[PDB]
């Protein structure tokens, strides 16, 4: 089976600027076809960052988020999301998805906590 | 937990049908049992259509065509087993899933619990405005009831977490005020198929729930 792998919580203070990884485990001898990455927070309507295999990335808001691994032209496996300027409104759960063939989709949630200052 | 609930028969069909103008990237049916995920069809435009061969002889699509925008799941024949929660998850680009959660309960015609309170009718082509006729309601819903299936149009609430979408194809207008208020519903430019019965559900806290059932008539 194919299996996505992140932490459970990923940990940032106000201000930075944090990385939520987010990988898909698939066995040697598996094959499978993922067509897009989705990141979703838990809680809101739609999607906040999608990597689809040919007409790349798409955002929310372009300026706060990255995707820091997926790229054109390589097989979609690294959904690592970067988050620019925290902020106590970024705290909360997100879904990191990934659209695979013929398996289907496969998701985990991520909690985001945003530290404060000594 | 569930956006319709269609009643169990042989041959009944799972309506899911992709309301947004987003090219498909990939259409999945799942089914889920009581805390996990069979997968039940993967349709892709690279590939060929996947059914899982647990379900290779008993589902399969009538309703749809070239990019399969109308995934409606048919059973050949349905048995017990096939009661559950089921999810159609919609993927595109750049709008990301769109899903619809279906349930299918063992029950007769669901018209039966529900009897008209009301008759409103109205000529083709006008605004149809629903009022619901219902301290310490929380939680109210609009769905429209058939013998074979019922359709939340709406969901409104105050206090919890949601900002229900509705997956119901054709577009109405809800409103989630906060005065509590004479809940409405809005039909624009209703037609003779918007004819039927809509139910106004309140769930209280307590667990206490009342329903007030309204017949539209579209001559
Ligand atoms: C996925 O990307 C993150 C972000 O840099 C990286 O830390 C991680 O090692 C990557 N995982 C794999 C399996 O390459």
């Amino acid at each position: 089976d194919v299996v996505v792998q992140a932490p459970t919580q990923v940990p940032g203070f106000l201000g930075d600027s944090v990385t939520l990884p987010c990988y898909l485990q698939v066995p040697n001898m598996e094959v499978t076809h993922v067509s897009q990455l989705t990141w979703a927070r838990h809680g809101e309507s739609g999607s906040m960052a999608v990597f689809h295999q040919t007409q790349g990335p798409s955002y929310s808001e372009s300026k706060r988020l990255e995707f820091v691994a997926a790229r054109l032209g390589a097989e979609l496996r690294n959904a690592s999301l970067r988050m620019f300027g925290l902020r106590v409104e970024d705290e909360g759960n997100y879904t990191c998805l990934f659209v695979t063939f013929p398996q289907g989709s496969r998701s985990v949630d991520i909690w985001l906590r945003v530290l404060a200052k000594p | 937990l569930w956006d319709t609930t269609v009643r169990l028969s042989e041959t009944m069909t799972l309506e899911c049908v992709y309301p947004l103008t987003h090219n498909l990237t990939q259409v999945e049916w799942t089914k889920n049992t009581g805390t996990k995920t069979v997968s039940i069809a993967v349709y892709n435009p690279n590939h060929n259509m996947h059914i899982e061969s647990n379900y290779l002889h008993r589902v399969h699509f009538l309703n749809s065509t070239v990019g399969f925008r109308n995934m409606s799941l048919s059973f050949y024949n349905a048995s017990e087993a096939d009661i559950g929660i089921y999810s159609c998850l919609f993927h595109a680009f750049p709008n990301g899933p769109w899903e619809k959660k279906i349930k299918v309960v063992w029950s007769d015609s669901f018209e039966i619990a529900a009897p008209s309170d009301s008759y409103l009718s109205a000529e083709p082509g006008q605004d149809v405005t629903l009022t619901c006729q219902l301290w310490p309601v929380q939680q109210v819903i609009w769905e429209k009831v058939q013998p074979h299936q019922v359709d939340i149009l709406a969901s409104c609430n105050l206090s919890q977490e949601t900002r229900y979408t509705s997956k119901y194809l054709r577009q109405t207008r809800s409103n989630c005020s906060q005065g509590s208020m004479k809940s409405i519903l809005i039909i624009p430019n209703a037609m003779a198929a918007d004819s039927g019965l809509y139910r106004c559900r309140s769930e209280a806290i307590t667990g206490k729930n009342k329903s007030f059932v309204i017949r539209l008539i579209i001559t």
